[PDB]
């Protein structure tokens, strides 16, 4: 029964109705996942399918693809003779199943961070948050090694390594790689992940909104034209009496 | 005649109950619901039998399945989504057409409310079984603990829990047989829907007045359709707003997470439309009377007649009538607010008041409300 | 280097050096005995509370 | 009679519709 | 005198609904054309560079 | 059973009305609502806002509570002692 | 607003990002020495490239078209005289024709008997009617797509 600081309400790039998604800092985060993250937390519904939705090329990612089937291969998968190439298998599992991947962090289980975002309360905020967020025990405190202390955990613990630390990779372009720097395009990537739609959804918004601000008022007249009759009637009566 | 369309075909006079039908010319807006409440049927069905397109009923796979379909399926993420935003509406809706029947004395037609109800029941069994279909932690948990619910049952109970669940625990039988179920449901409910309709067929609508309106006749097709038009439109925007600016909005439960049978559901809850029921039936300490009393919250609607107690079917004229039936919809807000609360002190003891407050109102406060009312008017 | 600067200003804010004075007792100000159930953590969530909300506002314009 | 002319444009309609909505 | 734009349109067109229809189909077409090119251009606008229509130059034709 | 000529019976009652195509569907669109929505909220409001207002009462009293006897970790009993 | 709503709704049943994706998703390189029958696991079969010689190709074109059990060209089924692609599955009772094997120069069915020639094309044992051919097209000159 422990205070839960959950309350964060991130600033974002797509915290507006119109607002969409920064593929740069899709891509820059992607890259985190993969190096810094890949290793023990799955996305298992991510195929190598960001070409479009992340602006890595068909060629581009193929490539991408092709190493990470060449060194993570299908042989975790089960396709014995199987290697560069392929654009249909997804993301690596860290490890053969669940059960290990326990053992290799000692008896917690790495969500599968495809849904995340989506999944766990409080989205992109807490998550962007807890990454972000670790500070000192607090005075008269214990804590087993593996229970660092994170001021944004239900329980106020957590088994996480340093999640994100400054220099932890590089990107291509260039962009500063400070620990937070990092997370701002890591949980990004991750939104997507848990969203795909959420670029094309907001688009329709747009075209619903105009659409529905032509036929509000327009069937409005409509329904003004055909009860003005009774609208305007006037009454009259008249008995012999 | 001869070829006056309508009555030529025998079915297409059966038809002209949407246009040649005697319509009430007063008539709040609060009146489009039934006829919203059936484009949500349709709707429903429609964005259903398409998401069962492409879904798949098993353990291993339906959260996979559902996850495909909002990911590799053309469009699949918003008839999904179209979906599940819909049940929210269809309740929404639901709540409103009800709303009234309370306050003009609609359920004055005995026979048709008597089918609103088992309406209203009959959707509220095939809204508890879909939410189960994706599989998900919140899914999982809450199918177990309801079900659960009825092993309250001194002598059977037990047995049947089992029967219904088929296994001891709700592993795939269970979860194949709500697919089946959910299918079939919404088609047995259009007949009922359709008997309903019916039924009023017989004696028209009620109105704000509360009184007949045969002199004050209006053809349904000029007016009605082109007003059941718009609010289909408001309808729509009401449930793509929703859809496709806040997607999970409504939705609470936020879990996303497959179902592991061994976990924590720090706070788990039916959605919204049947928190009301949830905190009625955590008030009651014992288990059994918890299940009676979530029975009777929804069960009650079938006395409402043999409770009326004014000389005017129509609230409208009546004021302290007014009072209490908004406090009882306060209340009832004020009890969907306690649905998402810890266990709690605080909630307990609130959440015990409100439900006392919800069956006084009903049970008591509001017939003895009418006597004084026709009392004052010397009636 | 950006987040941790920025950390800094917004406790450095006339309500966060106020409330921050809960924090620096229990620090401190515990007894003898050690009573576990003295954990400073409550005081210490006020204090990340109101560092966190500034943060966010000013910690944004600063990223890429 | 009129039929003509009103099935012709009936026939457009038709068509147009069939070719752009299709 | 002439007929107001609205009269001149309606002998024009709505008198037969044979024409009122043809019209309706016509003017789908066309509307559907210019709605989606204004709307989408404003929501491109708003999220200038941030869609990959925006950024596919980076890694592209070297 | 037809509907439209078995309803009731009335006598002596004239009624007078025009055609859209002569009429406007929104005559004063903004200065009849006004005091007319005006009008009639006001007479609702008292029937009906009230039990809202109470409901907004607990349910600030009630999460205020909450957050106190359980952030107010020490509330049921004191540290020192 | 109903014309996209229906033609999205339509949309939905029209084919997949999955199962599009693996449906013609297949390439070639040009390792294949004439000679050997490679071979590639697409659609849930067995697809089998045969880079050929130009002894193949001329003793195959000379076949009679007259007297095949299901009568069909060499010349027909293959898009580059050189190159042929064809599906590894035995018509007959479904086993796979083994690569350059049985009495013809082309694949043997280790099931029944079933020899076939270079081509695809029947010529000894049960099965019915030939290998059956692809549907592909060569890209540039490395490239070879299939479906
Ligand atoms: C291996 C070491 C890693 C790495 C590289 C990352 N995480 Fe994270 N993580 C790990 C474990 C063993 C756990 C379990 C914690 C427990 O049960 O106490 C977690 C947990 C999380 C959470 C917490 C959510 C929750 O359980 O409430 C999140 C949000 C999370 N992991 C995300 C995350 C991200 C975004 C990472 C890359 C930047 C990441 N983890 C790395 C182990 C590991
Ligand atoms: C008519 C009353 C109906 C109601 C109240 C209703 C409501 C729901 C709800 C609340 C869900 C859960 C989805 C989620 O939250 O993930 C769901 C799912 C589902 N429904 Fe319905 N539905 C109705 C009718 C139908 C019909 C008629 C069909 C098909 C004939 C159908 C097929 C499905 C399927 C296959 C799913 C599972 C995939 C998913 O989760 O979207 N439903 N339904
Ligand atoms: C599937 C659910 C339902 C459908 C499809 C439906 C449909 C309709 C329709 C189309 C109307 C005519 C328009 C109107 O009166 O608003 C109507 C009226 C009515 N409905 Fe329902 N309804 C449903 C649920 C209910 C429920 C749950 C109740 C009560 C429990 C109910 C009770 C009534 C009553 C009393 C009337 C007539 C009141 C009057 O107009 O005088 N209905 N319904
Ligand atoms: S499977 Fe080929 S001859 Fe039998």
């Amino acid at each position: 029964s422990d205070l839960e600081l959950h309350p964060p309400s991130y600033p974002w790039s797509h915290r507006g109705l119109l607002s969409s998604l920064d593929h740069t800092s899709i891509r820059r985060g992607f890259q985190v996942y993969k190096q810094v993250c890949s290793s023990c937390h799955s996305m298992d519904y991510v195929a190598y399918r960001h070409l479009v939705g992340v602006c890595y090329t068909e060629d581009e990612a193929k490539a991408l693809a092709e190493e990470v089937e060449v060194q993570d291969g299908p042989n975790e998968d089960g396709e014995m003779f199987m290697r560069p190439g392929k654009l249909s298998d997804y993301f690596p599992k860290p490890y053969p199943n669940p059960e290990a991947a326990r053992a290799a962090n000692n008896g917690a289980l790495p969500p599968d961070l495809s849904y995340i975002v989506r999944a766990r309360h409080g989205g992109e905020d807490y998550v962007f948050s807890l990454l972000t967020g670790y500070c000192e025990p607090p005075t008269g405190v214990s804590l087993r090694e593996g229970l660092y202390f994170n001021p944004y955990f239900p329980g106020q613990a957590i088994g996480m390594a340093p999640p994100i630390y400054n220099e932890v990779l590089e990107f291509d372009d260039g962009t500063p790689a400070t620990m937070s720097q990092v997370a701002k395009d890591v949980c990004t990537f991750l939104r997507w992940a848990a969203e795909p739609e959420h670029d094309h959804r907001k688009r329709m918004g747009l075209k619903m909104l105009l659409m529905m601000g032509l036929l509000l008022p327009l069937v409005y007249a409509m329904k003004r034209h055909k009860w003005s009759v009774l609208k305007s009637r006037k009454l009259a009566y008249r008995p012999p009496k | 005649m001869t070829n006056i369309r309508k009555s030529h075909p025998l079915m297409k006079i059966v038809n002209n109950a949407f246009i040649d039908l005697p319509a009430p010319s007063n008539i709040s807006s609060w009146w489009n619901f039934g006829s919203l409440l059936g484009i949500c049927l349709i709707l429903q069905i429609l964005t259903g039998l398409f998401l069962a397109m492409h879904y798949t009923s098993d353990t291993t796979t339906a959260f996979s399945s559902v996850t495909h379909i909002c990911r590799d399926v053309n469009y699949g993420w918003i008839i999904r989504y179209m979906h599940a935003n819909g049940a929210s509406m269809f309740f929404i809706c639901l709540y409103m057409h009800v709303g009234r029947g309370l306050y003009y004395g609609s359920y004055t037609f005995l026979e048709t409310w008597n089918i609103g109800v088992i309406l209203l029941l009959t959707v509220m069994a095939t809204a508890f079984m879909g939410y189960v279909l994706p599989w998900g932690q919140m899914s999982f948990w809450g199918a177990t603990v309801i079900t659960n619910l009825l092993s309250a049952i001194p002598y059977i109970g037990t047995n049947l829990v089992e029967w219904i669940w088929g296994g001891f625990s709700v592993d795939k039988a269970t979860l194949t047989r709500f697919f089946a179920f959910h299918f079939i449901l919404p088609f047995i409910i259009m007949a009922i829907a359709m008997v309903h309709l019916l039924f009023l067929h017989e004696t028209g609508s009620n109105n704000p007045t509360g009184i007949s309106s045969d002199v004050d006749k209006i053809p349904f097709h000029p007016y009605y359709t082109i007003k059941d038009i718009l609010g289909a439109l408001l309808l729509i925007l009401a449930l793509m707003l929703l859809v496709l600016f806040a997607p999970d909005l409504l939705g609470d439960p936020d879990n996303y997470t497959p179902a592991n049978p061994l976990n924590t559901p720090p706070h788990i809850k039916p959605e919204w439309y049947f928190l009301f029921a949830y905190a009625i039936l955590r008030s009651i300490p014992n288990k059994l009377g918890g299940v009676l009393a979530l029975a009777f919250s929804i069960l009650i609607l079938a006395l409402i007649p043999l409770l009326h107690t004014s000389k005017q079917r129509s609230m409208m004229f009546r004021p302290l009538s007014q009072c209490l039936f908004w406090a009882l919809v306060a209340d009832l807000l004020t009890l969907t607010w306690i649905g998402g609360q810890p266990v709690e002190h605080p909630y307990i003891t609130i959440g015990q008041l409100a439900s006392v407050l919800y069956f006084l109102l009903i049970l008591v406060l509001m017939p003895t409300a009418g006597t004084i009312e026709n009392k004052l008017l010397k009636w | 280097d950006p987040l941790t600067t920025v950390r800094e200003q917004c406790e450095q804010l006339e309500k966060c050096v106020k409330a921050r004075e809960r924090l620096e007792l229990c620090d401190e100000r515990v007894s003898s005995r050690s009573q576990t159930e003295e954990d400073c953590t409550e005081e210490l969530l006020d204090f990340l509370h109101a560092r966190d909300h500034c943060v966010a506002h000013k910690l944004f314009n600063s990223l890429k | 009679r009129n039929w003509v002319p009103t099935a012709q444009l009936w026939g457009a309609v038709g068509a147009v519709g069939l070719v752009s909505a299709t | 005198v002439a007929p107001t734009l609205t009269a001149r349109l309606y002998s024009l067109l709505f008198r037969r609904t044979s024409t009122f229809a043809l019209t309706i189909v016509v003017g789908a077409l066309f509307f559907e054309r210019a709605f989606d090119q204004g709307a989408d251009a404003i929501y491109e606008h708003i999220n200038e560079g941030k869609l990959w229509k925006h950024i596919k130059h980076k890694y592209e034709n070297k | 059973g037809r509907q439209f000529g078995h309803l009731t019976r009335v006598r002596h009652v004239i009624t007078y009305s025009l055609s859209p195509f002569e009429q406007r569907a929104f005559p004063h669109y903004f200065s009849k609502g006004i005091p007319n929505v005006l009008r009639r909220t006001r007479a609702c409001i008292l029937r009906v806002a009230p039990p809202f207002v109470a409901f907004y009462l607990v349910y600030t009293w009630g999460t205020q509570e909450f957050e106190k006897s359980k952030r107010k970790n020490p509330a049921a009993y004191e540290n020192d002692r | 607003a109903a014309k996209n709503v229906v033609s999205q709704f339509v949309s939905s049943m029209s084919a997949s990002a999955d199962v599009l994706a693996m449906s013609k998703i297949e390439i070639k390189l040009s390792d294949i020495p004439e000679g050997k029958n490679m071979a590639f696991k697409w659609r849930g079969k067995p697809l089998f490239v045969r880079h050929r010689t130009k002894k193949e190709i001329d003793q195959e074109a000379a076949v009679e078209v007259s007297q095949l059990r299901d009568p069909q060209h060499d010349l027909e089924r293959v898009k580059k005289p050189e190159w042929v692609i064809l599906i590894g599955v035995c018509t007959h009772l479904g086993c796979v024709p083994i690569a350059n094997a049985g009495d013809f120069g082309g694949y043997y069915c280790p099931c029944h008997g079933s020899h076939y020639d270079a081509s695809g094309r029947i010529r000894k044992g049960p099965a019915p009617l030939n290998l059956e051919v692809p549907s592909y097209e060569f890209t540039s000159d490395d490239m070879v797509i299939v479906g």
